[PDB]
RNA sequence: AUAAUAGUAAAGAUGAAAUAAUAAUAAUAAUUAUAAGACUAAUAUAUGUGAAAAUAUUAAUUAAAUAUUAACUGACAUUGAGGGAUUAAAACUAGAGUAGCGAAACGGAUUCGAUACCCGUGUAGUUCUAGUAGUAAACUAUGAAUACAAUUAUUUAUAAUAUAUAUAUAAAUAAUAAAUGAAAAUGAAAGUAUUCCACCUGAAGAGUACGUUAGCAAUAAUGAAACUCAAAACAAUAGACG
């Protein structure tokens, strides 16, 4: 019933935008944008919605492994 | 003898793609579909395929049958 | 080596629903006739409907008073109604027409009273428990939970606000078969019986079995109603008058076949003998030498026509009449 | 606040059969301390003026010129009846508000009706009209309607 | 302009049809043989204009 | 099992047209997620007037209040929800139609699907990254 | 008399069986979609742990958010929960996974989806469904025609496999709850069969006047007098 | 059970990295046999069977 | 058959009805 | 059909006319408003779906349905006597219901007559719920299954050359080549073949008569022989008629 009530009073306050369907919009690329991100840069995703890759790397231990090797090059490497 | 209405072909969302009934909730495009009275244009008319003039009129016949039309 | 799945888990209206279609299929499920063997003439043409539900078992006694029988004699002792006499001893009932108390009350049985043609309902009330009886609707059944309104709606509800007037729940908690309600707030074209004649008296009209009346109109105004009873006769009625929604049990009584004379004496019916029969000194039909009805006009032993004369006639009508009954029509 | 009518249009209505014509000439009127008084509703006040009261001021039919059985319905008699219909109107000077004028079937008057309007019959009314539609009736479905004629 | 919607949404026509009742059998044959006909008309109509067109490139 | 729920709801007492609205789609919303279901969204869609006069229980209407609740549920409330609606005076009209979701499990109201929005998950994403 | 009457619909009453499969379709926190309990538990828990710890390695410069109640990830779970549960869907998931524990129950080896007893079992689950669906439309003339099919179909299956392999044949018709009879006899479900089984509880047909049978039924019953 | 695998796992996360160490800690041990926490000792208990039919099809 | 055949059978059926028709009263007296 | 209003003498039905309707709120036309019991405009082609009968007003719950590949089973199949189930109208037995339509019946008219075609009042029926019965020009006048045979058009789903609507499959509907046929015509069959199951041996008598079975009843299934005759039919030609 919280979640109703915050919900229903944002949706029902006056100031907020209200669907009429009388006008028609003018005409995607963002949710592409999104895809294809997901698509090549996978496990490496910083997206807000990730994929499976990011879980499949957690039971793996791929990112965990890729990011001591980095750091291990990084600090005590110096490079 | 040629005017063809050929911006309707490019305008019109049910040729596009997109499932008429998915509009039962739309009066207003639904309207472009019908005759002043409210009944609803023959195919020959329309133009549109068999399953599409089907699933408009479906949505259609709904629409009036909830009161949104 | 036992294995019940007792995860019902049931929905909190899911039981509601499940007991909504068990009440669909009983009232879908229908009466049928007892038919005896006929190894006797007698029992050819008797039929009477069965109902399994009904109360094998005595009335509360509290609640019955001893029925006197008179024989259709009045105060002089000389027969004023004929063709009424010896039977079975019986026990008159007190049953409520006026259902003043209110509250919820539960339906504990129902029961054959052998005064009447309706089943009754005993009934216990929730808060008190006191027991009373009244006329059972058709779908009436031991379980039921009924309330009567004459007094008015509770402060149980009008003080909670949940079921108040406001979001008007009243409507729905009203047109529900069993219960009883003025007319004022029982709606246009309901079906009800028990209808009374004024704010403060007893339920007198449609009161048999399988009788019911429909409410045509309302006159705040002239604080009148507009009921249709079951002659087919619109009259009108105090507004504030009570009514039960439902009709009235026994739908199938009219069906019932008495197949012998002795089932009539029984229920207290004394043999008829018609006028052509008896000489002229008796009923006027009589005499002639063989079958003859002598020209004579269908008239009563006391010379009253017995065919279509209306009996109350002149200033002597019903002044509360705004249409007879179909008389002929039907 | 007590009330008072007056009138807002006027509404012209043909129904034109297959064995007779009917025209009818009504008004629609209005109350102006109706919404005076107080306590209303902005619902039932506004549904009241969508739904204004009509009140008949003219009604003839084809028979109140001589035409008896076959000559009922038929053009010049429609055509007779309307003519008369608008001379009535003219007479009784009701031509200062506004009209309308709707037709409700598709008998043989229906011609006859408007051809009168448009002619030099109507010319005086016609100049009052702004709003001409059709209110015919027509079964979705609905009752049977008699058997077929083998005549 | 009124005549015209009348006529387009077959307003004259449904009303006499609903004057009388007819069996349902009759009814479809009714359809097939109007939907026949159109079509036989839409069809004669192109075989026309593939004629006038044969006829104004000389064949 | 997932439902689509176009309500119409009557408007009075002008000074706050959305109260009854507010009321009815809080009472429904209440009787789904205590009967375990999840009303998945609710939208609005205006005052709108209605294409005729429209009774319902000897009282004429002309303006409804339209709205729109996307709610995952099952048979049996969603026919007492039904049944509610059609009892309640608040609403005129009111119908639900099943979501089927044999192919995807998140699917978006009919509304922003004819928009061409197939996904809620599509709308948050929009609402995140372009506003 | 004395022998055994199974009902070659619905077979013997209270199959140990039939009804562990219902008990199965019927448990607290079961899921449509192939999706256990355990699995999307923890599956929500790896993604949890998933988000926190890519969050905390890339982002050791601090841009979290911030945390999130637990209260509000477990409203999150029983979203979900609530959205997959089985008695919140349809029968037909609840048909998929019986017929999936019937084929797990009667393949030969893993991936059998073709031999004679599962495909019986399937039918069987079917048959079960059908015969619920007609006890309460007793007039789906069309799924009774559908249902009688079906049952005939199992009837030739399985009459293939007693003549293929027996031992096969007697332990499925056994563990199902038909016998030899049921399974070797000409069936049509009609009137007669509907009411001597009581398929309604209820009486369907009725006899001639010629009262035959009560003629043979007391001439035997007269037992009581002086005849045997 | 009053507790679940989420706040579980929350709870021994909490543990790793404060180090408060408290008696739930004791507790969870016992209910996954786990002597020490660790981030792998989480993964371990969160372990997919998914990956195993993954290793097999590639093998 | 042709329409004309039909009719020489419809003609039958006419006259075994009216037969019928007007046998009730012996048909009733000799079934009791 | 009810009541309100206002407004008048007609209206309403006919090829043309008359019965049952109408000025005493006072009828048809008109606007409100209160009811009921049938049907469901356009889309629409019965396209599609269903074994047939049948099915196109809105949701829902339940019951099966289409195509590809994956795996599996492993000839488990076709037909099907007897049997079994469903089976439009019209009928029949019980409840409710009865607005509109309408067998009968009574009156108008038309006629030489009119036991009718036309008009009025309208029963039984038509509606729903329980059932009984199992026939129709129940027709594509064409039982089912399998393997095959030459071509065009359209629409249907899915499969890509690859710039993209140019390409591949099958399905249905139209027109045909062979082939068949008494011809009309059929044309994935009424062709080339194969396995089954139901029928036919001239009309007329006759789906009648007598058993029999079944039904509450209509009635259904099964179903014969005297006495007659050289008849009796179908396709297609010319015509003469309307
Ligand atoms: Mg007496
Ligand atoms: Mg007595
Ligand atoms: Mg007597
Ligand atoms: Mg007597
Ligand atoms: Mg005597
Ligand atoms: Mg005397
Ligand atoms: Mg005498
Ligand atoms: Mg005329
Ligand atoms: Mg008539
Ligand atoms: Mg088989
Ligand atoms: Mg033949
Ligand atoms: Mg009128
Ligand atoms: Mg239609
Ligand atoms: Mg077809
Ligand atoms: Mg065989
Ligand atoms: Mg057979
Ligand atoms: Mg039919
Ligand atoms: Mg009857
Ligand atoms: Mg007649
Ligand atoms: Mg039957
Ligand atoms: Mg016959
Ligand atoms: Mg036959
Ligand atoms: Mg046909
Ligand atoms: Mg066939
Ligand atoms: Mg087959
Ligand atoms: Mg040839
Ligand atoms: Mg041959
Ligand atoms: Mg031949
Ligand atoms: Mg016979
Ligand atoms: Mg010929």
């Amino acid at each position: 019933e919280s979640q109703l009530l915050k919900k229903i009073d944002k949706v029902f306050n006056d100031e907020t935008e209200e669907f009429t369907d009388a006008y028609d919009v003018t005409s995607g690329n963002t949710t592409l944008q999104t895809q294809i991100n997901n698509a090549i840069m996978g496990s490496l995703s910083n997206e807000k919605f990730f994929d499976i890759s990011l879980v499949d790397s957690y039971l793996n231990k791929d990112l965990k492994n890729i990011s001591n090797k980095i750091d291990s090059k990084l600090n005590p490497t110096s490079n | 003898k040629y005017q063809a209405n050929k911006n309707s072909n490019r305008n019109d969302i049910m040729k596009s793609g997109a499932n008429p009934l998915e509009f039962y909730a739309r009066p207003r495009i639904l309207s472009r579909y019908v005759t002043s009275t409210g009944r609803i244009q023959h195919r020959d008319i329309t133009g549109l395929s068999a399953k599409n003039q089907r699933r408009l009129s479906k949505a259609i016949r709904r629409c009036q049958a909830i009161g949104l039309m | 080596l036992k294995i019940i799945p007792n995860d019902t888990d049931i929905v909190t209206l899911e039981k509601q629903d499940e007991l909504i279609k068990r009440r669909r299929k009983l009232s879908k499920e229908v009466t049928q006739m007892k038919r005896l063997k006929p190894v006797s003439p007698g029992l050819r043409w008797y039929r009477s409907p069965i109902y399994p539900y009904l109360y094998k078992g005595r009335p509360v006694r509290a609640l019955t008073v001893v029925r006197k029988k008179h024989g259709g004699r009045n105060n002089s002792g000389k027969i004023t109604v004929r063709h009424q006499g010896g039977g079975h001893r019986n026990r008159t009932r007190l049953i409520d027409f006026n259902r003043w108390e209110g509250g919820a009350q539960t339906v504990q049985r129902i029961e054959y009273d052998p005064g009447r043609s309706s089943h009754i309902a005993l009934l216990k009330h929730n808060t008190t428990g006191e027991l009373s009886y009244i006329i059972a609707c058709d779908g009436l059944r031991p379980g039921d939970v009924v309330e009567s309104f004459r007094r008015g709606i509770p402060q149980t509800l009008l003080n909670e606000m949940g079921g108040k007037v406001d979001p008007a729940i009243l409507s729905v908690k009203t047109t529900q078969r069993g219960n009883c309600l003025p007319i004022s707030m029982i709606p246009i074209g309901t079906i009800i019986h028990n209808v009374g004649i004024t704010p403060v008296g007893p339920g007198k009209f449609c009161r048999s079995a399988g009788t019911y009346a429909r409410v045509l109109a309302k006159l705040p105004e002239k604080k009148k109603a507009i009921v249709r009873l079951q002659s087919g006769e619109h009259r009108y009625v105090s507004l504030e008058a009570v009514a039960t929604i439902g009709v009235v049990s026994n739908i199938d009584h009219q069906n019932r076949s008495l197949g012998k004379a002795g089932r009539s004496r029984w229920l207290g019916i004394r043999p008829t003998v018609r006028g052509v029969a008896m000489n002229k000194c008796d009923h006027p039909h009589g005499g002639g030498r063989g079958k003859s009805k002598s020209n004579k006009l269908s008239m009563s032993p006391w010379g009253q026509l017995a065919k279509g004369y209306k009996t109350r006639r002149g200033k002597n009508q019903n002044r509360m009449k705004v249409k007879d009954r179909p008389r002929g029509k039907d | 606040y007590k009330p008072k009518e007056e009138v807002v249009k006027y509404i012209l209505h043909g129904k034109f059969t297959k064995n007779n014509t009917h025209l009818t000439f009504s008004s629609v009127v209005e109350d102006k301390n109706f919404h005076k008084n107080k306590g209303l509703t902005y619902n039932d006040t506004m549904l009241y003026y969508l739904n204004l009261p009509q009140k008949v001021k003219i009604s003839l039919s084809t028979g109140c010129l001589g035409f008896r059985k076959a000559a009922r319905g038929e053009y010049e008699a429609a055509f007779q009846t309307s003519g008369r219909m608008f001379e009535l109107i003219k007479e009784k000077n009701m031509l200062n508000k506004d009209i309308e004028v709707v037709m409700d079937d598709f008998g043989k008057g229906r011609a006859a009706f408007i051809s009168a309007l448009v002619g030099k019959e109507g010319a005086s009314v016609v100049k009052k009209v702004v709003k001409i539609s059709d209110a015919t009736k027509l079964k979705f479905g609905g009752v049977r309607s008699p058997k077929m004629r083998r005549l | 302009r009124l005549n015209r919607i009348m006529f387009e949404n077959n307003i004259p026509g449904d009303k006499r049809s609903q004057r009388f009742y007819m069996k349902p059998g009759k009814v479809a044959e009714l359809k097939r043989s109007q939907r026949h006909r159109k079509e036989f008309m839409m069809g004669f109509k192109r075989l026309i204009e593939i004629v006038k067109d044969a006829k104004r490139k000389g064949y | 099992m997932l439902y689509e729920l176009i309500g119409l709801v009557r408007i009075t007492n002008s000074n706050a047209p959305k109260l009854e609205a507010k009321e009815l789609s809080s009472t429904i919303g209440k009787l789904i997620i205590q009967n375990r279901g999840v009303v998945r969204d609710i939208v609005p869609m205006g005052i709108r007037y209605l294409p005729k006069i429209m009774k319902k229980d000897q009282e004429k209407h002309f303006r409804a209040y339209h709205f729109l609740m996307l709610f995952d549920s099952s048979a049996a409330v969603q026919s007492e929800i039904l049944r509610t609606l059609k009892k309640d005076p608040r609403v005129i009209r009111s119908s639900i139609v099943k979501v089927d979701l044999d192919k995807q499990l998140d699917r978006a109201s009919s509304l922003h699907r004819s928009l061409g929005k197939k996904s809620i998950l599509e709308l948050v994403n929009e609402d995140y990254q372009s506003i | 008399a004395s022998t055994d009457k199974v009902d070659p619909v619905l077979g013997r009453a209270d199959t140990p069986f039939i009804t562990r499969i219902m008990a199965e379709l019927k448990e607290p926190l079961v899921l449509s979609k192939g999706y256990n309990i355990e699995e999307v538990d923890k599956f929500l828990a790896a993604i949890e742990s998933a988000k926190r710890e890519r969050a905390e390695l890339s982002g050791l410069n601090t841009e979290v958010v911030g945390i999130e109640d637990i209260e509000k990830l477990e409203d999150r779970r029983e979203a979900i929960l609530r959205i997959l549960s089985m008695r919140n869907s349809e029968n037909k998931n609840a048909i998929k996974m019986a017929v999936e524990l019937a084929r797990k129950e009667f393949e030969r080896f893993p991936g059998d989806t073709g031999s004679s007893e599962v495909q019986a079992a399937c039918m069987t689950v079917r048959i079960q469904n059908m015969a619920n669906h007609i006890k309460e439309h007793r007039k789906d003339f069309a799924n009774t025609r559908n249902l009688r099919i079906l049952v005939q179909q199992r009837q030739a299956i399985l009459r293939y496999l007693k003549r293929d392999n027996p031992e096969k044949y007697y332990w499925t018709i056994q563990k199902l709850g038909l016998n030899d009879a049921a399974i070797t006899d000409e069936f049509n479900m009609d009137r007669r069969y509907m009411q001597d089984y009581e398929f309604f509880g209820d009486k369907i047909l009725i006899r001639d006047s010629k009262k035959v049978a009560n003629q043979k039924r007391k001439e035997i019953r007269k037992q009581k007098r002086a005849t045997f | 059970e009053k507790t679940t695998l989420l706040r579980d796992i929350r709870t021994i996360q909490d543990a790793l990295s404060s180090g408060s160490t408290p008696k739930e800690l004791l507790e969870i041990k016992q209910r996954y046999g786990i002597q020490d926490f660790s981030q792998e000792t989480v993964r371990q208990l969160l372990q997919l069977d998914i990956s195993g039919l993954e290793v097999n099809l590639e093998k | 058959d042709s329409v004309m055949r039909k009719r020489k059978k419809k003609m039958k059926k006419h006259k075994l009805r009216k037969r019928r028709k007007r046998e009730k009263a012996e048909r009733r007296k000799l079934s009791q």
